């Protein structure tokens, strides 16, 4: 549990928003593997299946994730 | 009431083969058994341990694991000591030594129920041993020219860096290997003289960065302040270097000299004689040419005002061990007094700037072609205090596997990834039928023990073992048309992660077990079953 006090401490630092968000995700994605482990699914296929979905998440999150410049807008019209 | 027979001696503690201790022993070896099974493998997870201080270590390695851990049974302690041997040695493969060892013990078990005597057991591993190391030179399949080549380091290194931190193994082999070059000489054939040791690489951390950012210095990286209004030297070739072990002050006497005031007149006598005698000394050092001098006791108030006025770059290092690395590169040599740069003892650097790396300005150290260093230093970088502990474990084990090239079968190189235990079975196996007698219980058996490494890989990526076990013993057993044995040899054990069908190639990724490290191994983890099975009983006292 001090892994997830020593992660927020640095989500405060690096970007200092979400601190107490991303202990609740990493709690919350803990508690979804709890009946993994009860099936008898081992954690090597559990962590790839977390990355991967990560993975695809980032990939997602540009899309959605609206940066313009020249594109419809000034570096003025869009703020 | 209810007496108690067969402790003659005390009411300390007895174990006798009589209930079974052989079979508690090793089940107090299988508790930490299962310990080390999920270490070994690209699965594998450092463990937090805190120490009774209060400080908290965190690695990967098992053998350093064992270190930090209390062990209570003295049987334990010689596998402890067992794996020692294969740490200082080689400086890997402990977690091939350990698991083997306890899974040794485990086939004996089920000879020992059998009622096969000890003793038989113990001849039965010694003949196998003997049968194993002769196979272990015929199933060569390359060999390492020793061309010292950053491309050929990169075979080498990358396994050894598997099984420890996954994912990284791309980025970490060209940050180690571009180190191992630096201190390498230019030689070929040549294999009397040794060149590279294990201190000649540095691992060094900071805060911010990641992985791909990370460089390569060709020396040694110190972390701390100039501790100066002189930030850097200039590019001229061939800067001096003064190492002094007396601290930067007025001369003294050896013996006691505490500067005490009794008037005012003394005041000005001893504040300007420690003035003019410092310039002095400061003014003879800077005229032989030395822009750099390392401090190795504290530096006084009145010498740093005196360097800053020269250009004289202020170092200070009062670890003996970084001294001793500094000497192999320039060439300097600490003097026991102060203002006496003698020609001789003083050192040459190429190159030594104040540059910022990872977010702080630290001053390095480092050459260009002249004076060629037997030192370098790894600059790591990352936004994971966690991950970056376990890298700095991870390369050290990585500085004893180039060590591994030298004379003793430094070249030779067998097929890793779970295909050389597998590979021996069959192996073993075709002598338990060509040796008559009662040997072939112990025979058959120790090729069994060897099923232990694939399983656990297998076990620990979630692939069922029904599943791929089955698939590795036909990997490995074929029948051919035809008299000459071809096609695979190079089948062995898959992680998967991410999907397959059966097993892979090891052509492939290039993963491979040098024969030195894995024929030392064998013959530890054998010696280190042979004392657990030839102790059949344990005398101890309470403390």
């Amino acid at each position: 549990a001090k892994t997830l006090v020593d992660i927020s401490r640095a989500q405060d630092a690096e970007v200092g928003d979400g601190t107490t968000s991303v202990t609740i995700l990493a709690g919350e994605l803990m508690k979804e593997a709890k009946p993994f482990l009860e099936e008898g699914i081992s954690s090597h296929l559990i962590m790839k299946g977390y990355r991967k979905a990560v993975s695809l998440a980032v990939e997602k999150i540009n899309e959605l994730a609206v940066d313009i410049t020249s594109e419809k807008s000034s570096g003025r019209e869009l703020l | 009431q209810n007496p108690n027979a067969g402790l003659f001696k005390q009411g300390y503690n007895s174990y006798s083969n009589a209930d079974g201790q052989i079979i508690k022993s090793i089940a107090a070896i299988r508790e930490l058994h299962q310990m080390c099974l999920t270490s070994m493998g690209p699965c594998g997870r450092n463990k937090i341990i805190v120490n009774h201080l209060g400080k908290i270590i965190i690695t990967n390695d098992a053998a350093t694991m064992l270190r930090e851990l209390d062990i209570v049974h003295p049987a334990v302690k010689v596998l402890v000591m067992a794996t020692e041997q294969q740490k200082i040695d080689m400086g890997d493969g402990t977690n091939l030594v350990m698991i083997l060892a306890g899974e040794l013990l485990n086939v004996s078990e089920k000879l020992i129920s059998m009622g096969l005597s000890a003793v038989e057991i113990i001849q039965g591993y010694n003949m196998a041993r003997k049968f194993t190391l002769k196979e272990l030179d015929e199933m060569v399949v390359g060999e390492i020219t020793d061309k010292n080549d950053k491309n050929e380091l990169l075979k080498m290194i990358k396994p050894v860096i598997s099984s420890k931190k996954y994912g990284s193994e791309d980025i970490l082999s060209e940050l180690v290997s571009e180190a191992v070059s630096h201190v390498l000489p230019v030689a070929q054939q040549a294999g009397e003289i040794p060149y590279f040791n294990v201190d000649s690489i540095r691992v060094v951390k900071i805060m911010g960065g990641s992985l791909s950012n990370s460089t390569v210095i060709k020396g040694m990286v110190f972390n701390r302040e100039p501790e100066g209004h002189v930030k850097s030297l200039s590019e001229d070739k061939k800067h001096k270097v003064a190492v002094f072990t007396c601290p930067l002050d007025i001369a003294n006497t050896e013996t006691k000299g505490t500067v005490l005031l009794h008037n005012a007149q003394e005041m000005l006598d001893f504040s300007k004689g420690e003035e003019k005698q410092i310039d002095a000394m400061m003014k003879e050092i800077a005229d032989m040419g030395v822009e750099c001098i390392v401090a190795g006791a504290g530096v006084g108030e009145l010498a740093l005002h005196y360097l800053n006025r020269y250009g004289i770059l202020v170092l200070k290092v009062p670890s003996k061990f970084e001294l001793r690395r500094l000497c192999r590169v320039c060439g300097a040599t600490p003097l026991p007094r102060l203002g006496a740069p003698t020609p001789e003892e003083l050192g040459l650097v190429e190159t030594v700037k104040t540059m910022e790396i990872g977010g702080d300005r630290v001053t390095v150290f480092k050459q260009e072609q002249g004076e060629i260093s037997r030192t370098s230093t790894i600059i790591l970088r990352g936004a994971t205090q966690n991950n970056l502990d376990d890298i700095e474990r991870a390369i050290d084990d990585g500085v004893a596997a180039v060590k591994g090239l030298m004379k003793p079968s430094g070249g030779k190189l067998l097929p890793g990834a779970g295909a050389t235990e597998i590979e021996l079975i069959s192996r073993i196996t075709k002598y338990g039928e060509r040796t008559p007698g009662l040997l072939q219980l112990a025979i058959k058996q120790f090729a069994v023990a060897f099923e232990v490494v694939p399983r656990t890989l297998a076990e620990t990526a979630g692939l069922d073992v029904n599943e791929v076990l089955p698939n590795l013993y036909a990997a490995h057993n074929v029948t051919e048309p035809g008299a000459v044995k071809t096609d695979h040899l190079y089948k062995g054990v898959d992680i998967d992660g991410e999907s397959d069908e059966g097993v892979k190639d090891i052509r492939e990724e290039n993963i491979y077990d040098m024969l030195a490290t894995k024929k030392f191994a064998i013959n530890v983890a054998t010696e280190a079953a042979t004392t657990v099975l030839s102790i059949d009983q344990i005398i101890m006292a309470k403390k």
